[PDB]
């Protein structure tokens, strides 16, 4: 027998709720999320570390005709020059004077140790959501994972649970994201081939080892005036490392809703927003006959002080005659009132003491006791201490926030 | 890759020091310095070759020198004589061809040096090695005890393959000692028993191969005229200060050693923060001898995180509603602090604190109601 | 619980962080943190030498001509001064 | 014979004033006062200084368990870890696994160097005051030094004064002071039992030798994680430390008046406040009636310039004539001006010099040559030097600081 | 209170950080760096007794440590290896016992280090060192002729004491050497003629002493037995890297040299300033080449103090009333200066220009009337 129920997306915290079916016991139902991380699909384009130019040894020519080619090297540039004389340690390395020429040579490569602190580019869209489920009812445990989208059930071993849409959405990846070191940044780069000097993606590669290297990091050498011999060159500040400097805070500790970044699948896992209405189909096996629960007579309620607080504050005590030994579920039928505990073994004349997490001034729930419907009203004052490490149980709602003696004085 | 290593030789560069600070050729030129470790290590690349012997059979304590003089030759000297430092004398972890590990204190500039000998050379590169650390929580030496973090240091051992460099044929090694200017006309002689390539071009360019003390056709100045040997194959590194081979193709390809490698190291905890409680509030009492940092950020529907290096013993007042908050103090775990709604006065008994209670409790609605 | 990859495996299972791992010292319950199968080794400690050329056993060096054997051979009672 | 006068409490600026009586020729007789101190009460109760952790040797049981009892040390806090494996240089120190305890504990003592840093905290009160102050009359020089109360006389050589109590009372001091190496300060330190750390009081206690001191610095002890054996602690950094750091401007630079503060009564002398009054009787053996004191007539003035200022800018002539040469005081009745000069040589027909000073505009004052009085009057210009190093020897007073020109003007 | 060393011994500590850079074992482990004086003293204490042979005879050139062998016993070095530093070289200034004095620029570390060739260790701790002047007007180096102030400075002299240690009895130090594995079972093997007691839980908790190798009952693994020695009964310091006894009493205490003591001082005097005098104020013409603190105050109810460091040649304006103020300049004594009234114009006036003269004086009494 199916059960549409909606369960807000707030991992760790349960959220208890009855199922009913004319002729048949009441079967106690709870659900609670342990995992929730959403992954977006990505696709690398290039990653960037620091380049490291090389300068080949210059070639010189005793006054002959000198004029390099295009090669394939990463920002290769050619500059030949006229009018100059070469000093070794052993002198005059050219013997012809006045004319002879030599050329400069730059290209750029990838650093030798830069294998480790590569930063890898990213674009990433239509972030998922995939969730964890733990659901008990009647004394059996499921565990299970689901999907959020409305048609893939994630089904167990005899479960069907069907996660519809979920309401809101929202994705802490922005459109563009970068990678190094397994912090998760959020930057925009510039794409493939069109690079900047002095920015991030300074020098490109589709790989670490690959050889398809395109950089642009504007170098421009210089005629050599020195009496010996080595080529001047100068470059433009390294881009990846500029960017290093002022990086600013990442990701992981800036995205909103408490969302913990994972880097090596890029998740999300583990944070709270929006609710998620699910649909779970639940096996008859585990129902049974109305004529086996026990049944009670004269169940009333009498409320200890409480206080409105994310933890179990509320008392409660209850009264009844029942007629043989069984376990009859407990459960309130009000959107602002969560109990404790789901199952209770019930005497002959005993009284039971329970637990609850109230959000408003004035405790008017009823309380279903194994489908003995009971009223009881009280009042009971704020808490003291106002900081606690646990999360909220229940919602203000707007509604039961307002206490009764308020509302009779105000009509 | 190649690994055998007496076919290779060692080679002279420009340093742009030396021991008189002058533009300088010294056989200990240095390339590139690398500073990637989360250690404080430094990997240097030389111009001499270490921990081999003369002809190259892997002696631990020997390195090559390459000689100053005329019909250079490759030379030894004991390991004990080199000495780098940076601001003070540093400490040698390993050494293995061109390369020489290190750990140095911060400073300005890189120097390596022989102590002693026949000849004291130097060679000083800018470049700027300040103190670095791991993590947050800004140290000065690794705590004894202290939370284990992932770190990323050098390998000391020779024996790691790190990268990838090249060598080439040696290119024209041109002397002035070869040439004699007696009288009207050229001389030129080779050392004993080595035969030089002379060639050079007066009146038309011409070339040959002698022995001894040879005669030219006929052409006055010798400054015009140069000679080398040409009994020299060892492979050179691809260096910025030598003259190209009319080929200059790859040959051989040996290891740069030292890989960066992952390891764990410890990092010091911050003293744990004195938390004062006030209604939708929070104060940390934090202290720290060091730079530390601490990070907050909520729980709703907007962020703004804040980050600030604190140094003192101060205290910061931050706020937290009913979404939630969670702050991070140096190394230690995140923790959540959420917020109840507790204000002063009574919901119930008189209207006069009901009011009370409404009012700090959404300041707005109970005004428009 | 699955242990973690920071951590070392011993052959028990065992886990401990990687630095005790390769120190002279047993970190571990069957001593598998220093046995010549997870750490190579060739020469032997400082405080320790070789015995035997052949079972390549390590004692203290303080174990030598005392007068009783602390080998599986006969070379601990010979070769010492007076 | 009692005379009642007020003197102003200005130490180094005498005043001058006669008493007069029947038949008998009125003697001069000033006030002055050389030093004054003002010593409240103090009441040490602790003396703190930058504590020294001393950390025991930690215990060890091989094979147990142990529990350890609190002690009354200063801040002494205690802890157990079970399941600890300690090593030192010879390794193995506990024939035990994972059932071994270890004792961690830790105290406050005073530092061995701080028994000259020392800081003392007091609490001073009922600010009283002492003057000595020299008295001449009739040629006649002494010197007392009595209190302020108008009970207490001071007498030496038939020589009975009375002070009375001050017009304006007041301290330097706040309730709470503090010494340090012998410069005080002016702070709010804690109560004697409530400390706080990182902050001053620290450490107490009653003297630096006592045996029992009490403090808290939040000793807090971690989890010994580490190969060897070694206790960790982290503590507050030094309240002491941080005070000196961030003292301010000690008290001997910011207490008004320019009362500067000895330290070792904790005093507050020389400094200058209100009108302290005086009652003083003289013996007659210091009196000469009218008969042997000569008498004289026809008194004039004239002054040749006149410039108002602190020191004596004035100058004044006198001619007169009289019938017996001898000894004849001079003294200005006026408040607004004052006469350097004490006692005068009296001729037949002679002519003296004086030297007067004065506060206002118009030098219209009247003085007494032996009880015949005149009057005197002149115009005064304003100094040109507008810094000196001297105290102004009168007070501004109005009715006379109004020059008479604007005086008929306005009238 | 004794002062005999030949009933002590020295300690083997845990320096956090040796030669090699890396936590280690060392014997000159120091474990407080006192620096409360005023001419950069500074009271080292470590862990080895110094000014003593290993008898402990008082003898200048000589001092003790314990030695790293397993039979371990306490051996001699010459006293000229031990030296001290933080950025450069300390010079040592005295030694007794454990502690020992030195002085040396202000850095961020204090290490003392045995250089000979033997052993050589360098133990070093975190320590802020920073240079301290006494008084006003901030110095390098005490000037010849000046002002003399009281300064607190540690006495070279080793007879004097201010403190109070204390030693307790030597704990249990177990060997990992003084067991064995031969076949299946342990062999407790004691040293050459010396006695060792062995304490264990094998099968049963058990003891025994003995003098010569034996063999174990029911014991299957070396590490489950551990034997130690019973020859130490000397005193030793209760530093927090030991194991306690099990009564851990007070017994025997020695002194703290180097006590501190009080002594005339010098201390430079600043350039005297350079008045000039304006209606109802005061401007100073001020110079100093080094920070300087000037201080002001009133003489009346109200102080309104004012003081502030100076490192330039500026010039400050400050304003005297009739009561004046007195100004402090660097070390000089307080001088005081009054002000009195030279407003313009004739207070005698033939034209109206008596209200100016009476408008500079009482700005606001003269308006209204
Ligand atoms: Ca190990
Ligand atoms: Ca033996």
């Amino acid at each position: 027998f199916e059960h549409a129920t909606t369960v807000p997306n707030v991992p760790g915290i349960p959220y208890k709720a009855l199922v009913e079916r004319a002729g048949y016991a009441p079967l106690n139902l709870e659900i609670t999320v342990v995992s929730s991380e959403l992954t977006p699909s990505t696709n690398k384009e290039y990653v960037t570390c620091k380049f490291h130019t090389v300068i080949p040894s210059p070639q010189v020519k005793c006054c002959g005709s000198l004029e390099c080619k295009a090669s394939s090297k990463a920002d290769y540039t050619c500059r030949v020059f006229g009018g100059v004389y070469p000093f070794m340690w052993g002198g005059a390395q050219c013997f012809c004077d006045s004319e002879n020429t030599q050329l400069s040579e730059a290209y750029v490569e990838f650093a030798p140790d830069c294998t480790i602190d590569h930063a890898v580019a990213l674009k990433v869209h239509t972030a998922a959501l995939k969730v964890g489920l733990r659901i008990v009812y009647g004394n059996t445990t499921a565990h299970l994972d689901t999907f959020v989208n409305g048609v893939t059930p994630g089904s167990s071993r005899d479960l069907k649970v069907i996660a519809g849409p979920i309401s809101a959405a929202f994705s802490p990846f922005d459109h563009k994201v970068v990678i190094r070191k397994g912090l998760v940044y959020n930057y925009d780069f510039p794409e493939y081939g069109a690079m900047k000097p002095g920015a991030f993606g300074d020098i490109q590669a589709s790989s670490l080892d690959a050889t398809d290297i395109v950089a642009r990091t504007d170098i421009r050498l210089l005629k050599p005036s020195v009496k010996n011999i080595h080529v001047p060159y100068t470059q433009a500040v390294s881009g990846y490392e500029m960017w290093k400097n002022n990086s600013g805070r990442p990701l992981q500790e800036t995205a909103p809703f408490g969302c913990k970044i994972e880097v090596e699948p890029l998740r999300a896992s583990n944070c709270a927003y929006g609710h998620i209405p699910i649909s779970i189909d639940i096996p008859d096996a585990a129902f049974v006959r109305s004529s086996e629960s026990p049944t009670i007579l004269e169940v009333s309620c009498t409320v200890a002080d409480c206080i409105y607080s994310a933890d179990f504050g509320g008392s409660l005590t209850l009264q009844y005659k029942a007629d043989r030994e069984g376990h009859c579920p407990v459960h309130s039928h009000s959107t602002t009132a969560v109990l404790k505990e789901a199952t209770t073994h019930v005497t002959a004349t005993g009284s039971i003491t329970l637990h609850f997490s109230t959000s408003s001034p004035q405790a008017n729930f009823i309380v279903s006791l194994c489908g003995k419907k009971t009223t009881c009203n009280a009042e009971c004052k704020p808490p003291a201490d106002h900081i606690i490490g646990e999360p909220h149980k229940v919602d203000q709602e707007f509604q039961a926030a307002v206490s009764k003696t308020s509302w009779n004085w105000l009509l | 890759i190649t690994d055998d290593f007496t076919l290779t030789s060692p080679y002279l560069g420009f340093c742009p020091y030396c021991r008189h600070s002058a533009p300088c050729f010294s056989p200990i030129k240095i390339e590139n310095v690398w500073d990637e470790s989360d250690d404080g290590s430094i990997r240097i690349q030389v111009s001499a070759q270490f921990g081999y012997n003369q002809a190259g059979t892997a002696d631990v304590t020997k390195f090559r020198y390459m000689s100053y003089d005329h019909d250079h030759d490759i030379k030894e000297d004991s390991m004990e004589k080199i000495a780098i430092s940076t601001s003070g004398p540093c400490r040698r972890l390993g050494h293995k061809g061109y390369f020489l590990l290190a750990q140095c204190p911060p400073g300005d500039s890189v120097t390596v040096s022989i102590t002693s000998g026949a000849s004291e050379n130097s060679c000083t590169v800018e470049k700027k090695i300040r103190r670095k650390f791991v993590g947050r929580e800004e140290y000065l030496f690794p705590p004894v005890q202290g939370k284990l973090v992932k770190c990323h240091v050098y390998d000391r051992l020779k024996e790691t393959s790190a990268g990838y460099i090249t060598m080439h044929r040696p290119g024209p090694h041109a002397y002035k000692s070869y040439l004699k200017e007696a009288s009207g006309e050229v001389y030129i002689k080779p050392p004993s028993g080595k035969n030089v390539t002379y060639e050079c071009k007066c009146g038309d360019y011409s070339t040959g191969i002698v022995s001894t003390q040879t005669k030219m056709n006929g052409c006055t100045k010798a400054r015009q005229c140069i000679a080398y040997k040409l009994d020299q194959t060892k492979w050179v590194f691809n260096s910025p200060d030598l003259i190209r081979h009319t080929d200059h193709s790859v040959q051989g390809k040996l290891h740069i050693p030292f890989r960066l490698t992952p390891t764990v190291c410890p990092v010091p905890l911050a003293h744990t923060p004195t938390v004062t409680k006030w209604f939708k509030g929070i104060t940390l009492h934090l202290t720290a001898t060091r730079p530390t940092l601490l990070t907050t950020r909520k729980l709703g529907l907007r962020a703004d995180a804040t980050a600030e290096w604190i140094t003192g013993t101060t205290s910061r007042n931050f706020s937290v509603g009913r979404e939630g908050l969670e702050y991070v103090w140096g190394n230690h775990e995140p923790v959540r602090v959420w917020a109840q709604e507790s204000a002063p006065g009574d919901p119930h008994g008189w209207p006069h604190e009901i009011i009370i209670h409404y009012y700090h409790r959404h300041p707005v609605y109970t005004v428009i109601v | 619980k699955t242990c973690a990859e920071s951590d070392f495996v011993c052959n028990n299972g065992q886990c401990v962080p990687s630095r005790w791992k390769c120190d002279g010292d047993p970190d571990c319950e069957d001593g598998s943190d220093e046995s010549p199968e997870q750490c190579h080794m060739r020469t032997c400690r400082i405080h320790e030498i070789s015995c035997g050329a052949h079972s390549t056993q390590c004692i203290p060096v303080s174990w030598r001509c005392d007068g009783e054997n602390d080998c599986d051979s006969g070379e601990d009672e010979e070769n010492c001064g007076n």
